This record gives C-alpha cells, sequence and structure tokens, in this order.
C-alpha cells in the first residue's frame, strides 16, 4: 500500500529535477551563468524488518564549472576570466560573492559595478575617475584616460582583484553570486588572496555553459521516468481498491 | 501552473525580448547616429529547499 | 453510538476531511491571491489517535487542520501588485502529484472503513438472533 | 489465523513486498548515490515455501531481501566526485522493462490471492449453516 508513496516521491522529485533543468535551460544567453547540474539520491528507509523501501529524493550537487563560451564584443571593459577564476563582487547584504559575469559598467559617479552591488578589487569597491574611458589589462590593472587629455596620461587607477577557487569549494548563494562552502573556510580564509596568476582578457564576454544536449536527454529521460511512476501508481491504487473486498461478508 | 511551465515561460519571454532587441538593431541600419542595443539578462533568485 | 461504529465513523469523517483539504489545495494551485491579499497557503490535516483516556487505541481524530511552511515558491511579475521590492508574487507551493496521490489514498482508506462498517453491521444483526 | 487464510495472507504479504521492491527499483533507476555515497544496488526479494515442518507445502515466505550482484554498469564523468581512478560513476544496474513486468505480475498474483481468499471465506461462512 505504502509503495504508492515511493512512486509519488519519484514523480514529485522528477518534476523538481525538471524544474532545475528549466531554470538551467532558460538561462541560455545569460552572461557568465554557471549551469546547475542535478542528481537523484536514493534514501533507504531502514526499519524493523525486510528493508525494501527506498525513496528517490532530488538534489543538486553543485554548478557545472566548465567555463562558458566567449563573445568578442570589442567593448573595452568587458572581461573574460580564464578557467577556474572568479571576479569578486560585494553582495547586497555585504560579503564577497564571486561571479564570472564580466559585463562591467561604470556609473555616472565613476563607480565600477557589475550589475549593482559593485565590484571589489585591492581595497573597497573600485572607483574610477569620472571621465572614464576605462581600459582593463591582462592581470586586472585598470587604467583611465580622461578623453580630452594627452594619451600619455593613462596612469593606472585600480586593480581588479581575481580569485582562484574551483568546483567543490564554491557554492551558489541564492543570488547569482557564489561563496565558499563553509568547509573551504577552515582553509583559505573567509576572504581570499588575489592569486597573481589569473589572466583577464578584455573586450570579450562569457556566456552560459548550459550544454543543450545534456538538457535534451535529461528532459526525455525525466518524462519517461515520470510516466513509468504513473503506471506504478495506477497499479498500486487499483490493487488496493480491488483488494478491499476482503473485509465483506 | 507547475514550476517548470512558468520557468520555461520566462525563458521564452526572454528569448522574445532578445529577438525584439535584435530586430530593432537590425532594422535601424541606415539610421544616422543609431547606437546598437545589446540585451543582457540575469538569473532570478534561487529558492533553497534543503540545505547541504 | 456504539464503540466500533464510533471508531469506523471517526475514520470516515477524518478521511473525508483529508480529501477536502486535498481537493482545496488541488483546485487552488495557481491562485495568485486571497481575500485580503496573501499567498494561498497550502493546507494539510493533522491526524491524531482518538480515545485519549484508555487503551491508547481506537478511532482517528483530525484535530487542527494546519498549514505547511514550505518555502512558498516565488515568481517574477513586477507589474502585478502583491509583488514586494524585487517584484515577486507568492504563488502557492502545492505539489500537484502529492495531492492527486492524497486523493486516491484517501478514497481507498474511505472504502476500507465503509466496508468495515458493513461487515460489523452484519455481525451485530446476526448477533441479535443468538439462539432464537 | 485459520490455515488456508494463513496461506493466502502470506501470499498477499509476499506479493506486496515484491511489488514494493520493484517500485523502489523503478524509482531509483538513475540514482547517482546513496546516503553515505555508494551505488544504489538494485534489490530483489527471495521467495521460499513456508511451513518448514509439515506437508512440505503451504504458503510463501519472503525472507531475506537480497542484492542483485550484477556488475553495476558504469558511466564516465570524471568531474563528479564518487568517481574512482579512471573516473567512472557507479550508476545503478536497473533493468526497467523487467521491473515493469515485475509490477504487472505482482499485481496479478495479488489479485489471484485476494480473490482466492474471498472464495474460501464464503465457503466457510456457508459451512457454518450446516443443517440449521
Amino acid at each position: 500500500d505504502h509503495a504508492i508513496y515511493t512512486a509519488m516521491g519519484a514523480a514529485s522529485q522528477t518534476l523538481n529535477q525538471q524544474a532545475v533543468t528549466a531554470s538551467n535551460l532558460a538561462n541560455a544567453s545569460t552572461p557568465g551563468f554557471r549551469a546547475q547540474l542535478n542528481a537523484l539520491r536514493a534514501v533507504p528507509v531502514d526499519g524493523l524488518s525486510l528493508a525494501t523501501r527506498t525513496l528517490v529524493t532530488a538534489s543538486t550537487p553543485g554548478a557545472d564549472m566548465t567555463p562558458g563560451q566567449l563573445d568578442y564584443t570589442s567593448r573595452p571593459l568587458d572581461v573574460a576570466l580564464q578557467q577556474d577564476g572568479w571576479l569578486v563582487v560585494q553582495a547586497a547584504d555585504g560579503a564577497e560573492g564571486y561571479t564570472r559575469n564580466g559585463n562591467i559598467q561604470v556609473g555616472p559617479t565613476g563607480q565600477l559595478t557589475i550589475q549593482g552591488h559593485p565590484v571589489i578589487g585591492e581595497g573597497g569597491p573600485i572607483t574610477v575617475p569620472e571621465g572614464s574611458e576605462i581600459t582593463i589589462a591582462a592581470d586586472g590593472t585598470i587604467s583611465a584616460l580622461n578623453p580630452g587629455d594627452p594619451p600619455n596620461t593613462v596612469a593606472p587607477v585600480g586593480r581588479l582583484k581575481l580569485v582562484k577557487a574551483e568546483g567543490n569549494e564554491v557554492q551558489r548563494s541564492d543570488d547569482g553570486l557564489f561563496r565558499l562552502t563553509a568547509e573551504a573556510q577552515a582553509e583559505r580564509g573567509a576572504v581570499l588572496a588575489a592569486d597573481p596568476s589569473i589572466r583577464i582578457m578584455s573586450g570579450v564576454l562569457e556566456g552560459s555553459n548550459v550544454k543543450p544536449v545534456e538538457a535534451m536527454t535529461d528532459m526525455i529521460a525525466n518524462a519517461r521516468r515520470f510516466e513509468m511512476q504513473m503506471k506504478v501508481i495506477t497499479s498500486v491504487d487499483e490493487n488496493e481498491g480491488r483488494a478491499n473486498q476482503l473485509l465483506s461478508m | 501552473m507547475i514550476s517548470s511551465l512558468w520557468i520555461a515561460k520566462t525563458g521564452l519571454d526572454a528569448q522574445q525580448t532578445n529577438m525584439d532587441v535584435i530586430a530593432n538593431n537590425l532594422a535601424n541600419v541606415s539610421t544616422n547616429g543609431f547606437k546598437r542595443q545589446r540585451a543582457v539578462f540575469e538569473d532570478l533568485l534561487y529558492q533553497t529547499i534543503r540545505q547541504p | 453510538l456504539l464503540n466500533i461504529f464510533d471508531i469506523a465513523g471517526s475514520a470516515l469523517a477524518a478521511q473525508s476531511k483529508r480529501l477536502n483539504v486535498a481537493a482545496s489545495n488541488l483546485a487552488n494551485a495557481d491562485s495568485v491571491t486571497g481575500p485580503d491579499g496573501q499567498p494561498y497557503r497550502a493546507k494539510q490535516v493533522v491526524f491524531q489517535v482518538d480515545a485519549a483516556p484508555g487503551q491508547a487505541t481506537g478511532g482517528v481524530k483530525v484535530a487542527s487542520v494546519i498549514e505547511s511552511q514550505a518555502p512558498e515558491k516565488l515568481v517574477y511579475e513586477p507589474g502585478n501588485p502583491l509583488a514586494d521590492a524585487n517584484g515577486y508574487v507568492k504563488m502557492p507551493n502545492v505539489d500537484v502529484v502529492g495531492e492527486m496521490v492524497n486523493t486516491m489514498s484517501a478514497s481507498r482508506s474511505y472504502q476500507a472503513n465503509i466496508e468495515v462498517l458493513n461487515t460489523v453491521k452484519s455481525m451485530m444483526l446476526k448477533t441479535l438472533t443468538l439462539g432464537q
């Protein structure tokens, strides 16, 4: 009788996994988006005798840290990070989240902000001179020329701090901004060092790394799994009903 | 509406808006001083269900 | 009321209330707002064993229909009212598969209890003719 | 428990446990990991003829749910943890068509035993009115 619930579990969890892929898939063409891979966990129901039931909860181990793909936008202050690298950005609540979204913008007040909640590098939120004409170098140095001043006045004005942290030591944090797993903090501390070995390529954006083939195969498999569970549910229900005739007479 | 339908709806909406931006750019060739528009999207919030 | 009649009737009433809650959730999925303006909060019933004084068994009670504090899945429509800063409608968290299965299981439990009642009614009526 | 009732009820329980194992298998196909982190090994039940003393027949017992020791088909994903040297995930060995037919066959056996019970119960009740 309770087998029905196991089946329901799978079905319910299948939809959840679908949901993940949907959000995983709709975010194609979102700059720097790191696709969230999904998995299914068996959950045994260990009990008094004859351990037969296992449930099928859904889970998301992390994000696919395969670097997205580049788009040469020729915009002087769009940034592409190398593999396993992150830009540090102050979060809304106040903390150093990490992103691969390189669409840096300058406000009217000379404040460097990947979409608001601005960027952090070598100090606080990096602030440039008002008359920007900004350029960003290969290792992060940010130089500014006021547009109507001789081009031999391009003195640097900041350093865009970069971070190396990859895969299993970084987790998503209910924003687009990643953080450390709270286990890679009895490690490299709550704040990280610049790692002067991460390169920057200007004039290029990075798009999402959502593999469409894994999405399509995942969706096919999810639909089939759901409808197999539906057949099991039908069988269990109709068995129970066509069994309840025992108590009569 | 289960969550999957609405999320895919939003994805299709963003694709439509991107196509609108592209068509606006691309029809406005031979428009003096026209600056091309690049549409940039963003993920919505993540709703955690079971903490790791 | 008899004893076993009370037990089975309690089961029947509890299962009917469980089915009512399941139907309300199943029909109010995709319900933007309530009367005052508030997410439709999905409902569940609390089952407790009845017959509190004595024998620790007998009947089922459906005290205190409760409300599930599951994270209330959000959607983005910042033209709708009801949307906070970072416009987010609240859009109930009803699991449709869960409520369909709840409806089917409630119907089956209902049948088992009805058919218990028929059997017991037969046993009593045949007990009246004890001897004579 | 009356003897033939014991036989058919044991059959009901055994078929139900077989169906529950089959449902778990069918649901946990494509399950990367267990709780501690190990493959989900597909499960099977073992049927034995019950009533060890006497008549060498009568009833079915489903003691010792076992683990099907097939070689646990592998996939290559050397970015996932849980992947060994020569990165390979363990990926349950569940044959879905076999499990679907198992569910169908278990349901049919359940039908048969339920309806055997009904026949026998009617026979006993009509035996009670022997003479009077």
